[PDB]
RNA sequence: GAAAUUGUUGAAAGGGAAGGGCAUUUGAUCAGACA
RNA sequence: GGAAUACUGCCAGCUGGGACUGAGGACUGCGACGUAAGUCAAGGAUGCUGGCAUAAUGGUUAUAUGCCGCCCGUCUUGAAA
RNA sequence: AAAUAUGUAAGAAGUCCUUGUUACUUAAUUGAACGUGGACAUUUGAAUGAAGAGCUUUUAGUGGGCCAUUUUUGGUAAGCAGAACUGGCGAUGCGGGAUGAACCGAACGUAGAGUUAAGGUGCCGGAAUACACGCUCAUCAGACACCACAAAAGGUGUUAG
RNA sequence: GCCCUGAAAAUGGAUGGCGCUCAAGCGUGUUACCUAUACUCUACCGUCAGGGUUGAUAUGAUGCCCUGACGAGUAGGCAGG
RNA sequence: GAGAACAGAAAUCUCCAGUAGAACAAAAGGGUAAAAGCCCCCUUGAUUUUGAUUUUCAGUGUGAAUACAAACCAUGAAAGU
RNA sequence: GGUUGCGGCCAUAUCUACCAGAAAGCACCGUUUCCCGUCCGAUCAACUGUAGUUAAGCUGGUAAGAGCCUGACCGAGUAGUGUAGUGGGUGACCAUACGCGAAACUCAGGUGCUGCAAUCU
C-alpha cells in the first residue's frame, strides 16, 4: 500500500509550543577556530599584563 | 472563550514546604516563615527556602571550604551559616575560631570547629542571635560534583561519560572512540 | 531520482550581474575588517574558493577571525525551534561591512551632541526616536485655486 | 502608563443589534469591521 | 446601499516642499453616510489621477441639501454599468422631488431591472431637464400631460383581524 | 438462599419496538421543620 | 430678511411601567445632606401585613404531555452502520 | 522587476579620553588583540504587550492521518493521486446549514437575568401574511454560500438599454 | 434582465414538508422581531495565583481570612480520593 | 568580410571586423579575455602532522568541500600562488 | 586649465563619422656593438635622444548620430499582489472593501567625475 510521502504540516506549531528560542548571547564568547598564531601570541599577551597588574599590588 | 497566551491552571513550580516528613524540620519552618513575614530582611526570605531543598540541592558545605570563606577580606569575624550538613576535611591542617549555624554537623567536623574553640549553633540559635540574620556568611556547597550529573548531556562531542557498569578497556572505547575503528564520538 | 548536491538550485542565486562580469574592481581587497564588525554576506559566482553555501546568501553575520584572505563569520541559523551557531570561513570577495548599524553609530554621536549641547545650556531634551504622528490642523486656501469637480466617466472601447 | 493601568474594557453584546445582518464584512460595505470612525459612539454605548 | 444623502467632498494630494498647495479636486457623491462618502471619493479619483489615501487628504466633506425639497422635477439620469458579460453607458430619466429621492430608485431600478448590485454601478450625471419636451422617455412623459387625472380601480383595504363578517369592496 | 428466569396477586401504560434527557400536570408515597 | 423644523450629538435634566438578584453579618472605608444635633439611598434588604402549620411547599416515584435522544465495546482518516 | 514572505540592527556586554601587555604584526611601540586610569544615567535612546524570565533531569503516547480557502504537479476526469502556507477535523460538544467528521457562528464547571452571532420570522416553528420600488406566469416556473449540476445555440413572451 | 425552447432512465417522492403567483418567487432597500454551552452582571463549585494571620487563656498552621483570574478534551502523564 | 599559383564548398598564407556568438574530459547550470580558454617554460603542494569549519545532520557517521596552524617543497624578478 | 606616472568608481568613460590641438609631456621615430627573443630587431632586448613628425596614438569638440546614465502625477494608481464576505456567475472567470504597487511606453535633461606625485606658456 501506498502512504503519504511527505509534509511540513502541523510542524511550525510543533516548533512554536516551547517556542524558537532566542540564540542566547554572551560577552566573552569563545575563540573556538580563532587563529592559532594569534592564539599563541595573545597568551603570552596576557600573562604579561595580569603579571603587570599583580606589580600594582605589590 | 479566550484565546489564552499562557498555560492555565500552572503551578509556580516551587517547593512550598519541605517535601521531608521531619517535626523539627517543620518548626525551623515554622520559625522562619514567622521571621520572614515580619522582617523584612532578606537573609529570613532565603532560608526559608533553602529548608525546603531535596538532598541533592544541599550538598554539604565542608569545613575547609568554611574556613576559606572566611579568608574572604573583612570576612574572618562572620557566622557562617549552612542549611545543610557539614563535613569534616582532614586536609586543612589550621582552622579558625568563629561560629557555623546549621542543620547537621558531621561529628568530625563539629569536634574540628570546637576543638579550635568555635561554636556549632542550630538555625534556631542563630534566629535568636540574628533575627535579620545581621554578620552571617551564608555558604552552599557544590551541587553539580555529584556523580550523576556527569552524565548529563551525553552525546557525540559532548564529553560525558557513558551510563556504564564494568569499565575498563573492551568496556566501550572502539568503534566511535577512536580514530582508527571506524569513527570517534 | 531527487539531487541536493552543495549548490543545487543556484542558478541566479550565483550569477553574475548583467554587465558586471571580469575581475572583481580592487576596493573589495582594500577593505579591511576587524573582528566584532558587522557584514553582510552574498556569493560572487566568479571566486569558487572560500565561498559562502546558499543558505548563508543574503545573511548578516558577525566577525570573529581574520586570516590572510579570509574572515571568519559566526550566523546563528535556526534548525528545529533553535538557533545554533554557525562560523563560516568566507573569502573577502563574499562580505562586505553592513550599513545595518550606520543610523544607529550616526544616532550615537550625534544623540551625544544634543545632550551636551544641551545639558550644559538649560536642559530639555527628548532624544528617543517616534513614529509618524498624524497631522495636525491646516487651513487650506481657495485663492489661486478653487475646486475643480470630477465625475466618474462612461465606458469606451479604443482598440 | 494610563491606558495600560486600564484592564481591557468588557462590554456586553450591543443592546439595539449591531445594524446590518452580517458582521464580517467591512463598514462600508454594510458590515460591521474597521474604522467606523466617529460611529463607534454610537455602538460603543449601545454595549456599554 | 441604503438612503441617501449627496456630499460635495473635497481632496488633493498631500503637500510637498516642492508643491506646496497642490491642486483640489471636488466630487459630488450620494452615500448613506460620510464615512462611505469619504471612500468613493477615494475610489474614482484613483480612476483618475495618480493619487491613492495614503498619500492625499481629504479637505472638507459637506452635505449638500435639495434646493427646492417639495417641487416635483424631471431627473435625467446618466449611469455606467457592469452586466455579467460586459459594462454598458445608459441614460434613464426619474421624476421625483430630490435628487436624493431620485437615486434612491435608480439604484433601486438597475438592481431590479439589471440585476445591478450597487458596487457594480457608476453615476456619470443627475441633472434637471429644465424645458418638458426633453424628456424623452416615456413612463416619464405620460406623467406630464395637462389636467392629469387617474382612478385607482380595484381598492385592498388590510384587515387588522383575521376574521371578518362582512365580504369586503374594493370600490374606490 | 442473590441473579437471570417463572407463577399468582395488586397498581399502571400500550394506533409499526422499548428504554433515555430538561420540565411540569396528575396519582401514589415520604423526610424535615413548626412550636 | 427673520423664524421654525428635520437630522446628528450632548446634559454629572427630571420622570413612569416591568423583570431577575439580596452574596455579606458588630464596628472600622470614601462620602452625601445639614448653621447645628443629627440624618442618609454612602464597604451587598429591610420594613409592614396576611395565609398555612401540613403532604400545603418540597423530595421520591409511576404516568401523561412539549421539545429533544440511533448500540455499546473496538480497530479506523471516517461507524448507528 | 513586484506584493507576500526573509537576514541584521535600534546602547551600560554602550560611546569618548588617557596610555600598559606580547613571543603575533609593522619601516617604526606601528598595528592587532586584552587591559589599568578618567567623562556622561534612565527620553539610557522606536512601538505594543509581558499571570515574569532563565535553566536542568527524566519519562508516556505518537511516528496509517484526513479536510477547507489560497498557491500548485500528474490525470479528460474523479468523493482520484501528490506537494506549499495557514486554519481545521482526527481528540469536540453547543447554535446554524432539514439531514451530514471537516462549511458558518461559537469552543463547554453548576445556575439566574439580560444581550447577541450565524441563521431565520405564512403554517409546520420561537419571530412582521412588515414596509418599499421594480421584475417574473412556465400544459415539467422558481425559491439562498460550501451543496447535492447543466451547456452551445435560439424566442415577434416581457422588461429596461 | 426574468421567463420559454434546447432538457432522455429505471420502486412513489421531495425548494426539509405543506403550500405559495401585485408571492410565501427573483433583484434591492429600510425597520422591527425570534434564539447558542458565545458576550455583560450576579450567586455557588473547583483550579491557579497574590496578600494577611502563632499572642496567650479552646476546637483543624497540611489550617483560618482577604483578593483576582481561569474551567473543551482522545492517546497519554500526574494528583487528590 | 576582403585578398594569394595548382586549390575546387573544404588544404596553406595575409589583413580587417569580432563581449565570447569558442574552448575549459564528461550531464547541465554557474564562472572566465593581457583568463579559467591556446602555445611554451620549469615542476610534483595529487606531499607531511594533527585539530576547527560548511553541506547532508540527530546538528551522528560517511562523501565532498572551506579557512587557518606546524613542516618540507614548487614556481615566479617579485607580490604571490 | 594641459600633460605624465600610479590610481578609485568602471560606458555621462563605449561605439560610428568628421574637425581642431599652443606649450611641455607622451608618442611615432633612428640604430644593432652589447644583455636578450624571434621564421621575421614587426613584437620583445639593448644603444642614441642624436637624424625626422603631429600623420597616427593621445586629448577635445561637432552629430534632430547608435548606445549608455538620470528624471517625471508620461503611461499607471494600470498589470500583478496581502487581506474580507453565506459578494456576482452554470462554469470560465469577474466586481467590490482595507492595503502594497510594477515593467514597457512617452517626454525632457545629460555624455566622465575624481585621488597622489611630477611637469608645463
Ligand atoms: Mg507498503
Ligand atoms: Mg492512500
Ligand atoms: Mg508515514
Ligand atoms: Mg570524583
Ligand atoms: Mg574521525
Ligand atoms: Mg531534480
Ligand atoms: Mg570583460
Ligand atoms: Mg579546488
Ligand atoms: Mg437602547
Ligand atoms: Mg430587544
Ligand atoms: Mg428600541
Ligand atoms: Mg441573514
Ligand atoms: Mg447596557
Ligand atoms: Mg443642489
Ligand atoms: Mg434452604
Ligand atoms: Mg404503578
Ligand atoms: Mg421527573
Ligand atoms: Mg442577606
Ligand atoms: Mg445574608
Ligand atoms: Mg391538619
Ligand atoms: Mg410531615
Ligand atoms: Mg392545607
Ligand atoms: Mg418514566
Ligand atoms: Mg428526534
Ligand atoms: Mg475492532
Ligand atoms: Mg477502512
Ligand atoms: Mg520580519
Ligand atoms: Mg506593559
Ligand atoms: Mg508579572
Ligand atoms: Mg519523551
Ligand atoms: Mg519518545
Ligand atoms: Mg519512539
Ligand atoms: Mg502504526
Ligand atoms: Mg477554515
Ligand atoms: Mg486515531
Ligand atoms: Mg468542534
Ligand atoms: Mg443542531
Ligand atoms: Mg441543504
Ligand atoms: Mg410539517
Ligand atoms: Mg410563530
Ligand atoms: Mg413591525
Ligand atoms: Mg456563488
Ligand atoms: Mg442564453
Ligand atoms: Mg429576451
Ligand atoms: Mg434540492
Ligand atoms: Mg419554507
Ligand atoms: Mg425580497
Ligand atoms: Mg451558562
Ligand atoms: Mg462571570
Ligand atoms: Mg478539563
Ligand atoms: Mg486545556
Ligand atoms: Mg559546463
Ligand atoms: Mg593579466
Ligand atoms: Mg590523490
Ligand atoms: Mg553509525
Ligand atoms: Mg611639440
Ligand atoms: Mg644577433
Ligand atoms: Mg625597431
Ligand atoms: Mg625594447
Ligand atoms: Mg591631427
Ligand atoms: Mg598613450
Ligand atoms: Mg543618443
Ligand atoms: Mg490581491
Ligand atoms: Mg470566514
Ligand atoms: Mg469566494
Ligand atoms: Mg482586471
Amino acid at each position: 500500500a501506498k502512504s503519504k510521502n511527505h509534509t511540513a504540516h502541523n510542524q511550525t506549531r510543533k516548533a512554536h509550543r516551547n517556542g524558537i528560542k532566542k540564540p542566547k548571547t554572551y560577552k566573552y564568547p569563545s575563540l573556538k577556530g580563532v587563529d592559532p598564531k594569534f592564539r599563541r601570541n595573545h597568551k603570552h599577551a596576557l600573562h604579561g599584563t595580569a603579571k603587570a597588574l599583580a606589580a600594582a599590588k605589590k | 472563550g479566550i484565546d489564552h497566551t499562557s498555560k492555565q491552571h500552572k503551578r509556580s513550580g516551587h517547593r512550598t514546604a519541605p517535601k521531608s516528613d521531619n517535626v523539627y524540620l517543620k518548626l525551623l519552618v515554622k520559625l522562619y516563615t514567622f521571621l520572614a513575614r515580619r522582617t523584612d530582611a532578606p537573609f529570613n526570605k532565603v532560608v526559608l527556602k533553602a529548608l525546603f531543598l531535596s538532598k541533592i540541592n544541599r550538598p554539604p558545605v565542608s569545613v575547609s571550604r568554611i574556613a576559606r570563606a572566611l579568608k574572604q577580606e573583612g570576612a574572618a569575624n562572620k557566622t557562617v551559616v549552612v542549611v545543610g550538613t557539614v563535613t569534616d576535611d582532614a586536609r586543612i591542617f589550621e582552622f579558625p575560631k568563629t561560629t557555623v549555624a546549621a542543620l547537621r554537623f558531621t561529628a568530625g567536623a563539629r569536634a574540628k570547629i570546637v576543638k579550635a574553640g568555635g561554636e556549632c549553633i542550630t538555625l534556631d540559635q542563630l534566629a535568636v542571635r540574628a533575627p535579620k540574620g545581621q554578620n552571617t556568611l551564608i555558604l552552599r556547597g557544590p551541587r553539580n560534583s555529584r556523580e550523576a550529573v556527569r552524565h548529563f548531556g551525553m552525546g557525540p562531542h559532548k564529553g560525558k561519560a557513558p551510563r556504564i557498569l564494568s569499565t575498563g578497556r573492551k568496556f566501550e572505547r572502539a568503534r566511535g572512540r577512536r580514530r582508527s575503528k571506524g569513527f570517534k564520538v | 531520482g531527487k539531487s541536493h548536491g552543495y549548490r543545487s538550485r543556484t542558478r541566479y542565486m550565483f550569477q553574475r550581474d548583467f554587465r558586471k562580469h571580469g575581475a572583481v574592481h580592487l576596493s573589495t581587497y582594500l577593505k579591511v575588517y576587524k573582528v566584532g564588525d558587522i557584514v553582510d554576506i552574498k556569493a560572487n559566482g566568479s571566486i569558487q574558493k572560500g565561498m559562502p553555501h546558499k543558505f548563508y546568501q543574503g545573511k548578516t553575520g558577525v566577525v570573529y577571525n581574520v586570516t590572510k584572505s579570509s574572515v571568519g563569520v559566526i550566523i546563528n541559523k535556526m534548525v528545529g525551534n533553535r538557533y545554533l551557531e554557525k562560523r563560516l570561513n568566507l573569502r573577502v570577495e563574499h562580505i562586505k561591512h553592513s550599513k545595518c548599524r550606520q543610523e544607529f553609530l550616526e544616532r550615537v554621536k550625534a544623540n551625544a551632541a544634543k545632550r551636551a549641547e544641551a545639558k550644559a545650556q538649560g536642559v530639555a531634551v527628548q532624544l528617543k526616536r517616534q513614529p509618524a504622528q498624524p497631522r495636525e490642523s491646516r487651513i487650506v486656501s481657495t485663492e489661486g485655486n478653487v475646486p475643480q469637480t470630477l465625475a466618474p466617466v462612461p465606458y469606451e472601447t479604443f482598440i | 502608563q494610563a491606558n495600560n493601568f486600564l484592564w481591557p474594557f468588557k462590554l456586553s453584546n450591543p443592546s439595539g443589534g449591531w445594524g446590518v445582518p452580517r458582521k464580517f464584512k467591512h463598514f462600508i460595505q454594510g458590515g460591521s469591521f474597521g474604522n467606523r470612525e466617529e460611529f463607534i459612539n454610537k455602538l460603543v454605548k449601545s454595549m456599554n | 446601499m441604503a438612503h441617501f444623502k449627496e456630499y460635495q467632498v473635497i481632496g488633493r494630494r498631500l503637500p510637498t516642499e516642492s508643491v506646496p498647495e497642490p491642486k483640489l479636486f471636488r466630487m459630488r457623491i450620494f452615500a448613506s453616510n460620510e464615512v462611505i462618502a469619504k471612500s468613493r471619493y477615494w475610489y474614482f479619483l484613483q480612476k483618475l489621477h495618480k493619487v491613492k489615501k495614503a498619500s492625499g487628504e481629504i479637505v472638507s466633506i459637506n452635505q449638500i441639501n435639495e434646493a427646492h425639497p417639495t417641487k416635483v422635477k424631471n431627473f435625467g439620469v446618466w449611469v455606467r454599468y457592469d452586466s455579467r458579460s460586459g459594462t454598458h453607458n445608459m441614460y434613464k430619466e426619474i421624476r421625483d422631488v430630490s435628487r436624493v429621492a431620485a437615486v434612491e430608485t435608480l439604484y433601486q431600478d438597475m438592481a431590479a431591472r439589471h440585476r445591478a448590485r450597487f458596487r457594480s454601478i457608476h453615476i456619470l450625471k443627475v441633472a434637471e431637464i429644465e424645458k418638458t419636451a426633453d424628456v424623452k422617455r416615456q413612463y416619464v412623459k405620460q406623467f406630464l400631460t395637462k389636467d392629469l387625472k387617474f382612478p385607482l380601480p380595484h381598492r385592498v383595504q388590510k384587515s387588522t383581524k383575521t376574521f371578518s363578517y362582512k365580504r369586503p369592496s374594493t370600490f374606490y
